[PDB]
């Protein structure tokens, strides 16, 4: 799954998850509970960051699991 | 040493001592239920 | 009752499930334990998923095919607290999460520069907002609607 | 060359005509890999090499079979 | 626009604020009163590539350029070669 | 050597006769 | 930065806005901020531009691994001990299928731990202590 | 001071980052003459690193008052 | 260094390749390109998709023409047993000697394909039957389908005007259509089921020859314009029918009686007409509503305007919103789409428990492979719709010209909009999430008790207030009598929606905790998928990151580094970006029919019973299980049953996987190697002087977010394409 999470952190913009990120900063101030600590999106080379690393510690324990399953009982 | 209008600070990860612990004890509390599903009442 | 079947008073397919599945836990003629003071399936692990007898309380409890329980609270028959009971609950605990969210928050903005105070936390969970909480009665429920967060600050 | 080389087979054995694919057996190699540097190593303990029966790693070509009584290990 | 991208201001002044982007911008062009009084959004723009460097310092507050230009030599990027 | 307007004639014909027999048979020898 | 440098307090520095490159982390609020500090928290660009030092702290944050493969390994032998399998497997290989890990019956847990040979239930292994 | 120079003013423009919200002032221009006169400031920052802007009286649309 | 392609000027002398790719692709971009005036751009779309309807004729055409002379149909009309129909004949040099192995289908002989297409159910079941009756299909079709071009020109040539400022009409339009088109396109469909097809269905032949001679009855069109309708439904069909074959047939048009068959499903001959007819009055009635001329009827203006239902005295304006979506050309375009959007999964949602054809579900494959291309599309539409609303807000749309007006304020009172919608998903988000672990982490941990499984209520609800008339129960006035109707009764719901249980094909399906679940997530899935459409659209004009962020809006994907960062925040990019999830509900949707079905037929339900109100068993049986069939097919011993469709199947894993390229390489990394490699040739001989005419570059920086995408998805699309049909074919089901 945590793989099939990485393409959101690999596949996607920026100026995207802050136009987003609003949003809810606005509902955010209505009930009066944002502002402070200037709530930012992930840091262009970040966001590349959380890709990668999930892609891996994703697609690798995968087969880590897959593996202990094929071995452990016959074989 | 602590009286009226707050108090003093604490760490990054005190939710660290908040995440384990308090909500640790709540396994406390699913294993003296250490079912639940619904729940009897008091 | 409903859609499902009846409980536990009886339910055929959920007998079968108690009974083989577990007990089969059993399964290891022995192995090795005739006084021996460690591996546990022995007692319980079965027996507290198992003294679960034809008893579990009694629930009600409605139970499908293969017998495993649904669900259904509508607020009737007996089926109830499976939703509201819980379902308060949840509000009730939240809200007096974030009741003092909107509160180890809306206790700075001033004095001095209060621009971060909060990478460390000045009353930690604010145990002083704290009980704000279990002292709502009423509470938003009429001061949120009426001044404070009042339209005008809306 | 290199990966393309296998979705030959896919097409070609979905397509379905072995006569032509890439296998062990239909692409000229003939029941032997054998002849190469593999069999001249377990069979080694006959140079300036002293000895001492097997090889250096039972998994080579040469000689030699019964390892283990439980289940296996390695062999050529 | 055929280089057009928005990093004016209001200050257009240029002491500790901006420089950088391959040759394109020969200003100070001083407006009758603005301030440190040198204005404007360019010079002749038909000459180098797409940065955003552009701003990235002293600001445009509004936008801030990028590649938007789309008529595109090729000296106006790298590669003709 | 006479390529004075051509290439328009060896498209059609020496690729009606690379394709034209080259597919057709008179009795298969299969796919 | 400036804050007290000097000869002239022991008096170490818990509390005020910052630190890392120079209109730092600002006064003004921001979150960037928290992710820098643990990426590049070691880096060389900023710490001094003065060699110096660096190779006084990777010779030290260096050593808290050994010392930590230390603390790790020994809860391994200790568990590759007391939490046993090893006593039962070895008189008995070929037969056994080792464990080190159990572990303790909480809520669904146990389905975990599954007779692995002297013996016992547990959780196996594919880390060849018990071979070493 | 006497009448008021720079003591709480929003931002009506749609375009300038703390746009609709009031936060402080400062040195507003004096004489007849240009367009860009007033800084203001506020805690919040901004899409910039550093943000301490120059708005101008056509607009600040206090209002009320 | 010279000058072409013809219509952009910037994009003609760009020395590169972008020269090539960007030609072939701003083709269709009509408005604003060069060689455009709101005169040219209007007739510019009308004569092109003139250039429309006329492709698809040439489609249907070769439909009905592989198919007259090979591919059964003098067989499949002899009675259609569950075994292998036919498209046409495949015919690949590359094929081996297993030519002869199925791929080679029992009746025809050179190897062939077969319809999972309807249209083999539909040419039959409005009759259409004998193989020397049938051999028309292009013939009609494709003289027509040339017509289709005539007007094309005809109306491309300005004196017998091709017309400009009479295509912002409607009123007229419209007014003209949900008539003159639909109203008597349903008619004259009514006419054709009706002389010629339910004769052709239930009763006997029709003969090329007579058309007068043939009267459904003995005395004519008897009474009918005698208002006396009524006796029609009376002895009309039959059951003990053996369908087309009359005896049992009764020949009396029109009823709502009878209903279902083991022999065939699908809805009764007449039905299908009154009903075609029924509606054909309302449009009818309806067309005829506006405007023409005369000075009858109405202005589509004066009925907005201060129309307004809640508007009145709650100061929320209305203005011109007609000359906006008449001015707008893209709010047209996406109101459009939609509509088409929402009805085309309404079409193809009501396609099965409805189907109208002879012998289709008890197919239970065409049946599977036809609610999905129609599935796929509907989604992919849905997209374009919440996307050329998103363009209207950009080129054209209007702040002075629409304001107060409750187009704008939906502008205005904007962010809330998106966050009362965010607030939607996070929710619909992890409270599915929980159930469906710990449905998982409980199973696997030993205690399939323990299961958190809600009935789902308010579903199964909604249907014994229907027919499930399933294991009694009462329900507070209803009780399963005392009351039942009283109003209603033996007219109307009679056999039919009556199916009730019905384990075959009883149209609903008997609901439980499985089905609370993927329900609660293909409703994460439309929600989070426009909280991004909308949006995305929602300002694709800016915001505080990019304010101005126009004059172009769509797809002017990147910007400059610093601000925060800023990238995919173009309208497209959102668009670009909402594409993922309507290839994730579109598929969660999907999926979840068959897995049902596929169970529900040769065997089981038990089996998505217990095993579907969790997740990891959704990946074993189903996923793991059922595919079998397929891929031991290639299999080491010899190319067995199928061997497109596994081969497709991995065809169907690369260009997936091959998207990502394209989506984690992003053009910066790929042009400078190329900076290297177009170092060779200039520096290597036998390969020297050798120009290219178009410069060596790496991908636009949107491009590439297509690319990868039109790449992720084929892949994506072309698996469950091969998939489905790899496994609904063999069965088991
Ligand atoms: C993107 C793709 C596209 C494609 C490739 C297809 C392909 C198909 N669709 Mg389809 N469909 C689509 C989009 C598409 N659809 C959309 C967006 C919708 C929703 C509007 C539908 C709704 C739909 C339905 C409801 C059905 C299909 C069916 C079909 C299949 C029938 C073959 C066919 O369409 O011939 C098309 C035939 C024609 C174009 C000619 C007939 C048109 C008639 C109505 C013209 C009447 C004009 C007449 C001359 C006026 C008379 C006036 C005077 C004589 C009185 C075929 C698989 C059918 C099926 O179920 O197969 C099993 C049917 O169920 N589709
Ligand atoms: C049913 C119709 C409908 C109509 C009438 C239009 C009409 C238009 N669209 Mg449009 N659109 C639609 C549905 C429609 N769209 C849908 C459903 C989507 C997404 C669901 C879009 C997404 C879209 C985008 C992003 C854009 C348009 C644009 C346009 C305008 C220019 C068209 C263009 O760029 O094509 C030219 C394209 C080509 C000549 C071919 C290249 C297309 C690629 C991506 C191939 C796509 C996949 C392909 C089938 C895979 C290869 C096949 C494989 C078997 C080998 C034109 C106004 C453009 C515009 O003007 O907006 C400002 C542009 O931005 N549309
Ligand atoms: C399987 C996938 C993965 C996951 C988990 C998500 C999850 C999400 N996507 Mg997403 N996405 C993905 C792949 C994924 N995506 C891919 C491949 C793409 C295309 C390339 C996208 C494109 C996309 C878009 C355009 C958007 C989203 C949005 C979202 C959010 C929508 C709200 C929601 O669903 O509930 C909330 C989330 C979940 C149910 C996922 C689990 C999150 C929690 C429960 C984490 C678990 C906590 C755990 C115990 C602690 C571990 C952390 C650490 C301490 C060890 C959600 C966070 C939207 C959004 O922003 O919503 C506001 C919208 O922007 N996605
Ligand atoms: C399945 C994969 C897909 C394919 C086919 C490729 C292929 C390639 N990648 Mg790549 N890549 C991919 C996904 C893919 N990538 C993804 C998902 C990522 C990141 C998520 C990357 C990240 C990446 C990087 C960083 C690099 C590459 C590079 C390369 C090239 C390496 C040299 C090579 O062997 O190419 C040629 C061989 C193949 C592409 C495989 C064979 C293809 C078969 C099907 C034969 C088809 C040919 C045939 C004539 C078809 C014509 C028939 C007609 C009908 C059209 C190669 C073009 C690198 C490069 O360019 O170095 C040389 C570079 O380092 N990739
Ligand atoms: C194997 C790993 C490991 C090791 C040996 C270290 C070692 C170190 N880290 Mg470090 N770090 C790590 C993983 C590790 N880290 C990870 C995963 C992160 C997350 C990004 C960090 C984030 C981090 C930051 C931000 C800082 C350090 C710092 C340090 C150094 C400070 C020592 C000290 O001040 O008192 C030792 C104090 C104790 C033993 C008290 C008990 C505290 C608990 C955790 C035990 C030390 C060299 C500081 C630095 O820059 O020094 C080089 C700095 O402030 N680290
Ligand atoms: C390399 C490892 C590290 C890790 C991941 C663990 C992990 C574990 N230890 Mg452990 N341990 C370690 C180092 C570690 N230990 C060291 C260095 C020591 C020496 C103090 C111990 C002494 C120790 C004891 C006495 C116990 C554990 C137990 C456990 C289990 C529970 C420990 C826990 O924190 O909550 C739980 C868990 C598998 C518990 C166990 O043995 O039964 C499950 C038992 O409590 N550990
Ligand atoms: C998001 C929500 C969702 C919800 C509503 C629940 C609810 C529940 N889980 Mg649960 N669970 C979830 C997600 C969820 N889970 C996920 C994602 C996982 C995987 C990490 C688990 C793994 C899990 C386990 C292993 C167990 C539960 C158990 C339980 C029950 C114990 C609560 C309790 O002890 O109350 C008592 C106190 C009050 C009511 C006050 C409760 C019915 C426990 C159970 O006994 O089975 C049902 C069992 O321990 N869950
Ligand atoms: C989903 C709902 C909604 C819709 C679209 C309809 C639609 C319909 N109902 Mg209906 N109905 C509804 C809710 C609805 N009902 C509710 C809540 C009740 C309970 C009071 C009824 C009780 C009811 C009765 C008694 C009848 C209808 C009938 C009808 C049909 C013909 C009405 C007519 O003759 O003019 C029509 C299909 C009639 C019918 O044609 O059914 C055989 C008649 O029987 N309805
Ligand atoms: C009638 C109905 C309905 C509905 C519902 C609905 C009625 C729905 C709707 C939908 C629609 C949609 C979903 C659309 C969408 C679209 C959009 C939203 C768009 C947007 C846009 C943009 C983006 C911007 C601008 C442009 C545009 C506009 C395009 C129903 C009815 C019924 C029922 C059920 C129950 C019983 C009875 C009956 C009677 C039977
Ligand atoms: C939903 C969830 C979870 C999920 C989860 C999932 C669904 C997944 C996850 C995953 C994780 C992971 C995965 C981590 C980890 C790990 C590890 C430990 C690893 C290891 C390794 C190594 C060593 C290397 C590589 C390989 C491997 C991987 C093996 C949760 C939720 C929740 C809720 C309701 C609310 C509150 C909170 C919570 C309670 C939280
Ligand atoms: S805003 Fe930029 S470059 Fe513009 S005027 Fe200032 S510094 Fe000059
Ligand atoms: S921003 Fe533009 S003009 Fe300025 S330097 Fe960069 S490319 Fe040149
Ligand atoms: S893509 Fe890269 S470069 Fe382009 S905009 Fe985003 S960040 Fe900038």
């Amino acid at each position: 799954f945590v793989w099939a999470f990485s393409l959101m952190f690999l596949f996607s913009g920026r100026g995207y998850w802050q136009e987003l990120i609003e949003s809810i900063v606005w509902a955010h101030n209505k009930l009066k509970v944002a502002p402070a600590t200037q709530p930012r999106a992930l840091s262009i080379v970040q966001g590349r960051a959380v890709g990668v690393t999930h892609y891996l510690l994703g697609g690798i324990a995968t087969t880590w699991a897959f593996f202990l399953a094929r071995i452990i009982a016959v074989g | 040493m602590r009286d009226f209008k707050t108090y003093l600070s604490v760490a990054p990860v005190l939710s660290t001592l908040w995440f384990g612990s308090l909500a640790g004890l709540l396994i406390e509390i699913n294993r003296f239920f250490p079912d639940a599903l619904t729940f009897p009442f008091f | 009752d409903i859609a499902g079947l009846t409980p536990c008073k009886e339910s055929k397919q959920f007998a079968k499930r108690e009974k083989q599945a577990l007990k089969k836990l059993q399964a290891s003629l022995k192995l090795y334990a005739d006084d021996s003071a460690p591996a546990l399936a022995i007692k319980a692990t079965m027996e507290k998923t198992k003294k679960r007898f034809d008893n579990y309380g009694k629930y009600g409890l409605l139970c499908g095919s293969d017998g495993l329980p649904h669900l259904i609270v509508s607020g009737d028959q007996r089926h109830w607290g499976e939703f509201i009971t819980p379902g308060i609950l949840f509000l009730y605990i939240a809200g007096w999460i974030g009741w003092v969210g909107r509160s180890y928050l809306i206790a700075i903005r001033d004095e001095k520069k209060p621009t971060q105070k909060e990478i460390i936390i000045d009353v930690p969970l604010a145990s002083s907002l704290l009980f704000r909480g279990f002292s709502w009665p009423v509470a938003a429920y009429r001061e949120l609607l009426n001044g404070e967060l009042v339209d005008n600050n809306f | 060359h290199s990966f393309g080389l296998y979705i030959h087979n896919d097409t070609m054995s979905a397509l379905g005509r072995p006569q032509d694919m890439f296998s062990d057996t239909a692409i000229q190699l003939q029941p032997v890999f054998a002849q190469w540097i593999q069999n001249t190593h377990a069979l080694a303990p006959g140079t300036t090499a002293p000895g001492a029966t097997a090889s250096t790693s039972l998994t080579w070509g040469g000689g030699d079979l019964v390892a283990v009584g439980n289940k296996v290990a390695l062999l050529p | 626009m055929s280089h057009s991208v928005k990093i004016y201001d209001t200050c257009i002044g240029c002491t500790q604020c901006v420089r950088a982007c391959p040759t394109d911008v020969l200003e100070m062009i001083p407006w009758g009163g603005c301030k440190a009084k040198q204005i404007a959004s360019a010079p002749r723009t038909e000459d180098c590539v797409g940065c955003k460097r552009c701003e990235s310092a002293c600001p445009t507050d509004f936008l801030s350029v990028r590649v938007y230009l789309w008529h595109e030599t090729t000296r106006s990027m790298g590669l003709a070669y | 050597t006479k390529r004075g307007l051509l290439l328009k004639f060896l498209i059609l014909g020496g690729g009606s006769l690379l394709t034209y027999v080259s597919a057709n048979a008179p009795q298969d020898v299969l796919p | 930065l400036v804050d007290r440098d000097p000869i002239k307090t022991s008096f170490e520095q818990w509390a005020k806005p910052g630190h890392f490159s120079r209109t730092i982390a600002k006064g003004p609020d921001t979150t960037t901020w928290i992710w820098n500090l643990h990426a590049d928290a070691h880096d060389f660009d900023s710490h001094t531009s003065d060699l110096e030092e660096i190779s006084r702290k990777v010779f030290s944050a260096h050593f808290g691994q050994l010392s930590i493969i230390f603390l790790w390994l020994s809860g391994m032998y200790f568990h590759g001990a007391r939490f046993s399998n090893y006593e039962a497997w070895l008189n008995d290989p070929t037969h056994i299928g080792p464990s080190a890990q159990v572990v303790w019956p909480i809520v669904g847990q146990e389905i975990l731990n599954g007779d692995v040979g002297g013996g016992f239930r547990g959780i196996q292994i594919t880390s060849g202590f018990f071979q070493i | 001071i006497g009448p008021k120079r720079g003591s709480k003013v929003k931002i009506l423009r749609r375009e300038s980052y703390w746009f609709k919200n009031v936060g402080s002032v400062v040195a507003v221009d004096q004489d007849p003459k240009t367009r860009y006169p007033v800084v203001v400031r506020f805690a919040k920052v901004n899409y910039a690193n550093i943000s301490t802007n120059n708005y101008a009286l056509d607009e600040v649309e206090e209002v009320a008052a | 260094a010279l000058r072409i392609p013809r219509f952009s000027q910037g994009i003609a002398q760009d020395p590169t390749t972008r020269r090539i790719w960007f030609g072939i692709a701003t083709a269709h971009d009509f408005e604003s390109h060069d060689d455009i005036t709101e005169g040219r751009l209007y007739q510019n779309i009308f004569a092109s998709h003139f250039g429309q309807l006329a492709i698809i004729f040439l489609w249907t055409s070769g439909n009905l023409f592989h198919v007259a002379w090979q591919g059964n149909f003098e067989a499949w009309v002899q009675d259609p047993f569950h075994v292998r129909p036919i498209a046409h004949a495949i015919w690949d040099p590359h094929f081996g000697q297993p030519a002869v192995e199925a791929f080679t289908r029992g009746g025809a002989l050179g190897p062939v394909n077969n319809a999972y297409s309807g249209v083999y159910q539909w040419w039959y079941t409005i009759g259409l039957r004998t193989n020397e009756d049938l051999y028309t299909g292009a013939i009609f079709l494709l003289f027509l389908s040339f017509i289709s071009l005539l007007a094309g020109w005809l109306h491309l040539q300005p004196k017998w005007k091709p017309s400009v400022s009479w295509f912002k009409n409607a009123e007229s339009r419209l007014n003209h259509h949900l008539s003159g088109l639909f109203g008597v396109s349903s008619l004259a469909w009514a006419g054709h089921l009706v002389h010629v097809a339910i004769p052709g269905s239930r009763g006997e032949y029709v003969r090329w020859n007579n058309f007068l001679d043939v009267l459904p009855y003995p005395q004519g069109l008897g009474p009918l314009l005698t208002g006396q309708w009524n006796l029609y439904a009376q002895n009309p069909s039959s059951s003990n029918h053996l369908f087309g074959t009359t005896q049992g047939a009764g020949t009396a048009i029109l009823t709502i009686l009878g209903g279902f068959h083991p022999q065939t499903q699908s809805l009764w001959l007449t039905d299908v007409a009154h009903h075609h007819l029924a509606i054909a009055f309302l449009f009818l009635i309806g067309g005829l509503m506006y405007r023409t001329n005369f000075g009858i009827g109405h202005s589509i203006k004066y009925i907005l305007e201060a129309h307004i239902p809640p508007g009145g005295r709650l100061g929320r304006g209305h203005k011109g919103l007609y000359d906006t979506i008449n001015n707008s050309i893209h709010f047209q375009l996406g109101l459009a789409l939609a509509s088409l959007g929402v009805i085309t999964s309404l079409v193809a949602q009501h396609m099965y428990s409805l189907p109208a054809y002879a012998f289709i579900a008890q197919d239970f494959t065409t049946q599977a492979a036809l609610y999905t291309h129609h599935q796929y599309i509907a989604g992919f539409i849905m997209t374009g719709a919440f996307a050329h609303g998103p363009i209207f807000f950009i080129r054209d749309y209007n702040p002075e010209q629409n304001a107060d007006n409750v187009l704008a304020r939906m502008l205005e009172h904007k962010e809330a909009i998106i966050s009362h919608l965010s607030w939607a998903s996070l929710f619909l988000g992890f409270h599915t999430l929980g159930l469906y672990v710990h449905n998982d982490v409980m199973l696997a941990f030993g205690t399939p008790e323990k299961q958190i499984l809600i009935e789902p209520i308010f579903a199964q609800w909604i249907q014994s207030a229907h027919g499930k008339t399933t294991y009694g129960f009462d329900i507070p006035l209803s009780s399963t009598n005392g009351p039942a109707l009283n109003a209603g009764r033996n007219i109307w719901l009679p056999g039919w929606l009556n199916a009730i249980n019905e384990n075959s094909n009883s149209l609903f399906l008997t609901i439980g905790p499985g089905d609370f679940l993927v329900h609660h997530a293909i409703a994460l899935g439309l929600h989070t998928t426009t909280l991004i459409l909308v949006k995305g659209a929602l300002d694709a004009r800016g915001s505080k990151l990019m304010p101005d962020k126009k004059d172009f809006g769509y797809s002017f994907p990147c910007d400059g580094p610093g601000r925060g960062g800023t990238c995919d925040i173009s309208a497209w990019d959102d668009f670009y970006l909402a594409v993922f999830w309507m290839l994730n509900t579109i598929g969660w949707v999907t999926f979840y029919w068959h897995w049902k079905h596929i169970t529900l037929w040769r065997g089981n339900v038990s089996q998505f019973n217990e095993s579907s109100t969790y997740l990891m068993g959704w990946l074993r049986d189903y996923l793991w299980l059922n595919s079998s069939q397929l891929i031991n097919g290639i299999t080491p011993l010899v190319c067995n049953s199928l061997s497109v469709w596994a081969w497709m199947f991995l065809f169907g894993h690369l260009v997936w996987a091959t998207g990502f390229m394209f989506l984690i390489s992003w053009r910066g990394y790929w042009q400078e190697l190329i900076e290297t490699l177009a170092w060779a040739h200039e520096r290597t001989p036998l390969a020297n002087l050798i120009r290219w005419r178009d410069k060596p570059v790496a991908l636009s920086i949107v491009q590439a977010r297509l690319v990868g995408l039109v790449h992720f998805s084929v892949g994506y699309i072309f698996t469950y394409a091969a998939f489905l049909i790899a496994s609904t074919s063999g069965k088991f089901g």
